[PDB]
This record gives C-alpha cells, sequence and structure tokens, in this order.
RNA sequence: UAGCGGCGAGCGAACGGGGAGCAGCCCAGAGCCUGAAUCAGUGUGUGUGUUAGUGGAAGCGUCUGGAAAGGCGCGCGAUACAGGGUGACAGCCCCGUACACAAAAAUGCACAUGCUGUGAGCUCGAUGAGUAGGGCGGGACACGUGGUAUCCUGUCUGAAUAUGGGGGGACCAUCCUCCAAGGCUAAAUACUCCUGACUGACCGAUAGUGAACCAGUACCGUGAGGGAAAGGCGAAAAGAACCCCGGCGAGGGGAGUGAAAAAGAACCUGAAACCGUGUACGUACAAGCAGUGGGAGCACGCUUAGGCGUGUGACUGCGUACCUUUUGUAUAAUGGGUCAGCGACUUAUAUUCUGUAGCAAGGUUAACCGAAUAGGGGAGCCGAAGGGAAACCGAGUCUUAA
C-alpha cells in the first residue's frame, strides 16, 4: 500500500502562504521564510496581546494628566482624591471625558479637591 | 425454544445453548477480523538495497569533492535506489480457538432468530437445474438476498443459482461466520437445523 | 449485525509507537533514545549481561553441582489423578495410556495432592506417607 | 528463533519456589587456610540474589 | 574532476603546522 | 535440553514420539530341471491427453447529451451476471462465457498383444585381507584431546575366519544385538532459463525490472566493466482547403474541422519556484531579522438618517532568523540558493509484562489428513508441589549427631 504525498502537501504548504499574505519578499513566496515568518508573528501577537493593555493604561494616564493640570492638580493627586471621594470611574472613561466633556471633568476635579482638602 | 416451520407451521426444538444465547459482540468481532485476514493472499515485495541491480562502486571519493558523502548508488535515499524496508511474502493468516470459533457461531445464529433474518423450512428443492425456476419460488417467498443451507447439496440446486448474485447455497458444513453476517436473509432446512447443532457440540 | 456494525472490546486495540513523526506527537526528533551513546546508535546496545568490563555476575560466582539423569525419567502423581486412570488398578503402564505421564518415565510417586474418593489399586510405584494414609481411607490398597 | 540460554549462568543460578535464584557464595575455594573457620562456616550454604542483580540475571536465562 | 590547485598546494594549506 | 567451550563469545545433539511415502534384490557357484518370473527394445491394437478449431441464449420506447451503455417506463435469458470492447456506466450491440462437440498427420501416457534379448524354481556349497585393529600426524562427529567411545586416512605395521568377528561413549567381565572389507534400487524431497491458465488489502511512469518508449540501447572506459533519460491530441485525422503579413522563411492572424483548437501535433489535467504586463495605494530628510500592537489618509464596494467589508500603510511602542550541538548562540560555531517529487524505528521468529476475549484445575494443539478458514490429529507444551549437588524425601525438605 504505497501513499504518495502530493495533494496533502501541497494543502499544507498552502495554508502557511496564505498567512504570509503582504510579507516582503520571499516572505510571502517561499515556504521555509514564510513558515519561519509566520511563527514569529504568532509570537509577537501573543506577547502584544498583553502589551495593548499596558500601552493603552500608559496613555490615559498621560492625558488625565494633562487634563488635570489645567485644572490645577496634578495627577497623582487627582487619582488620591477620588479615591478618598470614593469616586470608582476607571481610567480609560476619565481619559474619555477629558477629551469629550471638560464640563464633567471638571466637577470631577472639584470633587477630588474637596475630598483631598 | 422451538423455530416455528413454514413447510408445515410445525416447529423444531433447538437447544437453547446454541440458539437462544446472548450476543458477544467482541468475540464474533475478532473471528469476522480473522476470518477476512485468512483470505488475503499476501503476495507482494520490493527490493533493498541489495537486491537492486547495480554496483558496489563508491560514486565518488570520501574527501575532497565538495559533496555529500556517497558509498553506494543503491542507497535508498538515491532515486532508484532500494526500499528501506522492502517487503516480503507473508501470511497474514490467525490463530481462533475452537471454541471461540464455536462460540462466535452460537452468537451469530441466535442473532439471526432474535432479529428473525432466520427461516426454516423442510422442502427446499427444484425440479430442473434452471435459474428462472429458482427465482420466481424466492419471488413467491418475498426473498431476493438470502443464503440456502441444505442437509446435503443437490445439482439441481446449485446450478439453478450460480447465476443469480444475491443468493448462495451451502452445505451444513461449509457455513461460516462472514457469510451469516452478509446476507440480509438465512434459509435452513429442517435437517440442516439438525446438522448444525450436533457440529457446534 | 451487520459487517459495518461490530466494533471490537474497549482497550483491547492498543495503537502502537510511531516514532520520528513530529513534534507534537511526543515522539519525534529522536524516537525516545535520548542524546548520543551506545544506547543510541542503530544496532546499538550491550550484550546480556555486559557490565561495563567489571567481571560479570554469572562468571563472578562459582559453578555448583552436577545434572541427573535419574531424575528425567521420574514423574510425581497426585492424589487427584488416580481416579483419571481406567480399571482402578494403577500402574507404570496404565499412568502412560492415560496420558497422565510421559512415555519415557520409569519411576513414578504418589503423593498428597488433591484427594481421592474412591477405591484404587496401587501397583508397583513408591507413595509417600501422606497418600499411603490418604488412600487407605477411601478404601484402597498399595502393593509393590 | 528460539533464544539461546547463557550456558555458564545456568551452571550457576537455580529457580526457586517464587522466583528467586540461588547461588554458591564466592571466596570459598583457595587460600583458605588464612580465613576464620567463622567466616568459611558462613560461606557454606546457598545465598539468594539480591534485587539489583535479579534483572542482569532473568535475562540470561530466559528459560529457567 | 579533481581538487582545486591551490586546495593541494601544501605551502598554502599547511600554514599553521 | 544433555553436552562442547580462552567453560568466554558462542556452538548445540541423540534416544524416544507423531506424520508424508513405502520395496526389495543381485554377484563372489555347482548340479537338477530349462527358458517358468521380471525387466529392456521394437511392432500392432484400444482408450486418453497435447499440437489448429465448431456451435454457443435473450431489448426497445422516451429524457439529457457531441455521442447513451446513464435517468425514467415496460420486457426477456441464465448450467452463461468470468472478463474485454463499443462516442459516458451494457446479462440481452460485439468478442467471449457456462455447456456441448471436433483431428488427415505427428506425439506423451496408460493398458493389452506379437517378436527379440533377459532367466524363474529347488538342492548343496561358499560368505569380499594389506582388510579390521595398532603406532605417529591431521580431519569429521554438537563433542576444541579431554577420562574420549565411533567414523576417514598421509605414513609405518598388521589379524581371526560363524568352534569366528563388530558394537553397546575410557577400560574389564557377563549379557544383548548385528555380520565390515562387492554392488544395484521407485516414492515422499530440492529447484525454475522456459510454456499455459488463473490470482493479488502488490506498483502505476522519480513507482514497478536497469528497460511500459527500437534498453543492456545512447553514452563512458585500452579493457574487464559501468550504464542512462524518454508514456498520454481526439470518439474518429475529421492532422487545419483557401486568404493575409513575412525571406517562395520561422512565426502569427482569420476561415474551416470538432463537443472542445486556451484539444494544433513542443498537443489530457496544467500546481510551485522563476519572469512579466495592467490597475489601486505607498515610497526620493530616511537608519537595523522587515513583523507585531495602535493608526491617519486614499481607492473600490456596500447601506442608509451610521459605519461596515476589501486593498494599501505616513507616523508611533516593542522586537538581534530557523535547525543542530552545548554550561551557554543574534552569534563572526554547524546546515540549507529556492521550488516540486522521493527520503529514516520495519519484518520474521522466540521470550516477559500490560490490556482484552474464551475456557477454566485445567488450557491448547503442531506436522499432517481433509469436497479444505469447517472437521479430525492431544505427538507434545504450559499449569495444578516443593526441598536437595544428587541418591532421595515430600506439605515439607536441606543443613547437622540433633
Ligand atoms: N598552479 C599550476 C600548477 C599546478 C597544477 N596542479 C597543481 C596542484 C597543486 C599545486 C600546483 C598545481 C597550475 O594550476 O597550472
Ligand atoms: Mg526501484
Ligand atoms: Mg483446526
Ligand atoms: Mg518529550
Ligand atoms: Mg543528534
Ligand atoms: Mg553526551
Ligand atoms: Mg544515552
Ligand atoms: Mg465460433
Ligand atoms: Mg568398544
Ligand atoms: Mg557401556
Ligand atoms: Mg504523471
Ligand atoms: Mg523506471
Ligand atoms: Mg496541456
Ligand atoms: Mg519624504
Ligand atoms: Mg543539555
Ligand atoms: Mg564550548
Ligand atoms: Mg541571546
Ligand atoms: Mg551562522
Ligand atoms: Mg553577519
Ligand atoms: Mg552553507
Ligand atoms: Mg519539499
Amino acid at each position: 500500500a504505497r501513499v504518495k504525498r502530493g495533494v496533502i502537501a501541497r494543502a499544507r504548504h498552502k495554508k502557511i502562504l496564505k498567512q504570509a499574505k503582504g510579507y516582503y519578499g520571499a516572505r510571502s513566496r517561499v515556504y521555509r521564510v514564510a513558515f519561519q515568518a509566520v511563527i514569529k508573528a504568532g509570537q509577537y501577537a501573543y506577547r502584544d496581546r498583553r502589551q495593548r493593555k499596558r500601552q493603552f493604561r500608559q496613555l490615559w494616564i498621560a492625558r488625565i494628566n494633562a487634563a488635570a493640570r489645567q485644572n490645577g492638580i496634578s495627577y497623582s493627586k487627582f487619582i488620591n482624591g477620588l479615591k478618598k471621594a470614593s469616586v470608582e470611574i476607571d481610567r480609560k472613561i476619565l481619559a474619555d471625558i477629558a477629551v469629550f466633556d471638560k464640563v464633567a471633568f471638571t466637577a470631577l476635579v472639584e470633587k477630588a479637591k474637596a475630598a483631598l482638602a | 425454544m422451538e423455530l416455528v416451520l413454514k413447510d408445515a407451521q410445525s416447529a423444531l426444538t433447538v437447544s437453547e445453548t446454541t440458539f437462544g444465547r446472548d450476543f458477544n459482540e467482541a468475540l464474533v468481532h475478532q473471528v469476522v477480523v480473522a476470518y477476512a485476514a485468512g483470505a488475503r493472499q499476501g503476495t507482494r515485495a520490493q527490493k533493498t538495497r541489495a537486491e537492486v541491480t547495480g554496483s558496489g562502486k563508491k560514486p565518488w571519493r570520501q574527501k575532497g569533492t565538495g559533496r555529500a558523502r556517497s558509498g553506494s548508488i543503491k542507497s535508498p535515499i538515491w532515486r532508484s535506489g532500494g526500499v528501506t524496508f522492502a517487503a516480503r511474502p507473508q501470511d497474514h493468516s490467525q490463530k481462533v480457538n475452537k471454541k471461540m470459533y464455536r462460540g462466535a457461531l452460537k452468537s451469530i445464529l441466535s442473532e439471526l432468530v432474535r432479529q428473525d433474518r432466520l427461516i426454516v423450512v423442510e422442502k427446499f428443492s427444484v425440479e430442473a437445474p434452471k435459474t428462472k425456476l429458482l427465482a420466481q419460488k424466492l419471488k413467491d417467498m418475498a426473498l431476493e438476498d438470502v443464503l440456502i443451507i441444505t442437509g446435503e447439496l443437490d445439482e439441481n440446486l446449485f446450478l439453478a443459482a450460480r447465476n443469480l448474485h444475491k443468493v448462495d447455497v451451502r452445505d451444513a458444513t461449509g457455513i461460516d461466520p462472514v457469510s451469516l453476517i452478509a446476507f440480509d436473509k438465512v434459509v435452513m432446512t429442517a435437517d440442516a437445523v439438525k446438522q448444525v447443532e450436533e457440529m457446534l457440540a | 449485525m451487520r459487517l459495518n456494525t461490530l466494533s471490537p472490546a474497549e482497550g483491547s486495540k492498543k495503537a502502537g509507537k510511531r516514532l520520528g513523526r513530529g513534534i507534537g506527537s511526543g515522539l519525534g526528533k529522536t524516537g525516545g533514545r535520548g542524546h548520543k551513546g551506545q544506547k543510541s546508535r542503530s544496532g546499538g546496545g550491550v550484550r546480556r549481561g555486559f557490565e561495563g568490563g567489571q567481571m560479570p555476575l554469572y562468571r563472578r560466582l562459582p559453578k555448583f553441582g552436577f545434572t541427573s539423569r535419574k531424575a528425567a525419567i521420574t514423574a510425581e502423581i497426585r492424589l487427584s489423578d488416580l481416579a483419571k486412570v481406567e480399571g482402578g488398578v494403577v500402574d507404570l503402564n496404565t499412568l502412560k495410556a492415560a496420558n497422565i505421564i510421559g512415555i519415557q518415565i520409569e519411576f513414578a510417586k504418589v503423593i498428597l495432592a488433591g484427594e481421592v474418593t474412591t477405591p484404587v489399586t496401587v501397583r508397583g510405584l513408591r507413595v509417600t506417607k501422606g497418600a499411603r494414609a490418604a488412600i487407605e481411607a477411601a478404601g484402597g490398597k498399595i502393593e509393590e | 528463533p528460539k533464544i539461546k540460554t547463557v550456558r555458564g549462568a545456568a551452571k550457576r543460578f537455580k529457580k526457586t519456589g517464587k522466583g528467586g535464584f540461588k547461588h554458591k557464595h564466592a571466596n570459598l575455594r583457595h587460600i583458605l587456610t588464612k580465613k576464620a573457620t567463622k567466616r568459611k562456616r558462613h560461606l557454606r550454604p546457598k545465598a539468594m540474589v539480591s534485587k539489583g542483580d535479579l534483572g542482569l540475571v532473568i535475562a540470561c536465562l530466559p528459560y529457567a | 574532476v579533481t581538487s582545486k590547485w591551490f586546495n593541494i598546494d601544501n605551502k598554502i594549506v599547511d600554514h599553521r603546522p
């Protein structure tokens, strides 16, 4: 019972080379090179799913820090005053009100100042 | 129990051990698989690196040519070289214990009764070796795919069934596990129902 | 039941190991042989009883005894075998005809193993003390 | 084909009732004068093969 | 064919004995 | 297994049992009586096989289609539904098949018969000498010189003749068994250059023979010798009349054939590497395993009272390939130019453990026989009892005087 590998091998190779669309040079044409590229693309995508959470929070902190100092208080004192006032809005939403509703954000700074003072 | 007949609406008395025991699926599987392994002929072979035609000359010198090491053109890595683990002719037959073979027949036989795929008569023959006679007889009984087991095989019935591919006719000594499971119905003459039970002890 | 409705008993058909067929299989790239060495080579491995060059066990220890040619032509008979002869008389010839001892046996002994519930006549055999009491308890007799 | 017994092992081990092997003790062939009688007296009876050595013996004597 | 002439020459090959 | 063995690696019987097949004779010599068995050769007859052959059943309507053997409807043959072909898949179109027949001539068997050579039976007698054995050296016996029986002989010797000789594993005695030194003999057994039929959980063009093809060829070597690559138009050549550009070219464009010509002979299908043409986006102030997470703009589609899909990706955070070998590799250690195809834990037979099925103090047969995966065959093997070096003893036994 001789088995020929032609039809199965071609389909396994075609699966990898479809994931390599858009890569430069041999990385989208040549299996030995496209295989290593699709593996490293999955290594990066796993690693960068953790980092997407770190990079967005770091961005929200910078936009809260900027809008708070426009109201006369720093970030580290603004967040502390929200804890003493028992306000529990996360930084994702605070960075959203800072940009889109600056009159609500002022009301948050006054509440933080009243509790901190 | 007693199998009801179809010639006289009489009954035939049969052993409970032979026609009434439970179905032992794991034992009958080992017996129909062993049957099929014994029908294999197993004739094939390939050539190792020893038997491929060629010379024993080393293709190029061991060192200095810049090519991978080679020692033979018959190497199984090379095109047109030997097969690594080439086949030989082999015997694929297995052993069945006598008691496991007889036990599977009783499990098979009692399942046919339980699924009313077994039909008992004492009258089954034809007057001339004509295929159209047997085919008309089977039409009356509402049988199309059927195994007919007879006490002693008649020449008229053997010759009348050769050209019908859905019909096989056998003597009581020539039943086998695989044929009882293959055909849709089994017809036994009440003298074959006799002889099978002494054979099955 | 049809030819495509029969299945084997669960746990009867373990699949065999297939070495060198990938990472995911657990036996790839080396086939469970570990890294280099004599034992990892094709056809490698040391012979039976090799200990590294240290004088092996079956050459460290002395030989003892001899083999007796008389022991091969001697048999034991159990008490449960006495009911299996024909005619109620037990001798060498009747034990060979019952397929109890081999055709080349010349001496036999009846030992206390099993039990006897019928009167037999043991003839020409050696009988242990325990079996002599057991044969006579059932109504038999022993001669020589 | 049939496995072949290591014929020099069969001259040195005998199998016992529960599957162990018995053997003769070493050190009782010569310079015996200088040995103590207490030492020699304990080397006379046959011994049993230890647990670390059973694997080697069983492979050598497949028909024992 | 044979080896390159500089790969056979002792002077070129044997520079670090 | 018993044994042999630097008692190592290893080598490895016989006796006895079950089967297949079965067959016994002649010379070393005279007489009586003859040709009486048997075999060999030839001739003829009879039967039978081989080498060419003969006959061999039974289907049309309609739908799709280039074409019907296919779908659907209604029939018939079958001792024939093995197989192959036919414009797609045919029991009934063809060749066949089951079955039934056939030989002027040559030949293989088996008988019978004729002739030729052969001599059958009885009585009495004889009973294989440089031989058996020995010394020395080697070889074969499972047996390596060992305590080594038996066989063979290069060399030197050397008997007794049924009132006698050989063997029975050193050797001797008793007993048992058989007659060397002359010869012939069927079957069961081994094999396949070659012929025929059939079969395959064998291959299907880098496989299977080295060779599906004008292959042991081309080609290579002084020579012995080594040794390739290369299959497929179509159902049918209907293999492209004629016209046009061109060199009275190559090549192409039409026309025509065809179901199809992007089936056009470099011809079924026609993948990937590799090379191009067209369109959308990006790209000429910008530094690195070339991705990944975020992300504007643009282009094309969608669908609505919107932002979704596809392509591209300015800018930006993080980010030094893979295999191998190593304490440890981005390593400036190994390996790989890339693609497509092939390429490495198998097979047989012993043995132990695990799972599972059967039967269970029992389980199971091997060769072989068999109208043959059935049934028979229990020869054997393993288990139910051990201890001892062994005789021996035995639910005990060895140790020891205990
Ligand atoms: N260098 C010279 C001579 C030469 C021939 N073969 C050689 C081999 C090794 C050294 C030198 C040579 C050449 O190439 O013609
Ligand atoms: Mg090949
Ligand atoms: Mg059988
Ligand atoms: Mg692992
Ligand atoms: Mg390695
Ligand atoms: Mg190492
Ligand atoms: Mg190792
Ligand atoms: Mg004809
Ligand atoms: Mg002698
Ligand atoms: Mg003797
Ligand atoms: Mg092809
Ligand atoms: Mg080929
Ligand atoms: Mg083509
Ligand atoms: Mg720019
Ligand atoms: Mg390591
Ligand atoms: Mg190092
Ligand atoms: Mg590093
Ligand atoms: Mg490198
Ligand atoms: Mg570099
Ligand atoms: Mg390299
Ligand atoms: Mg590849």
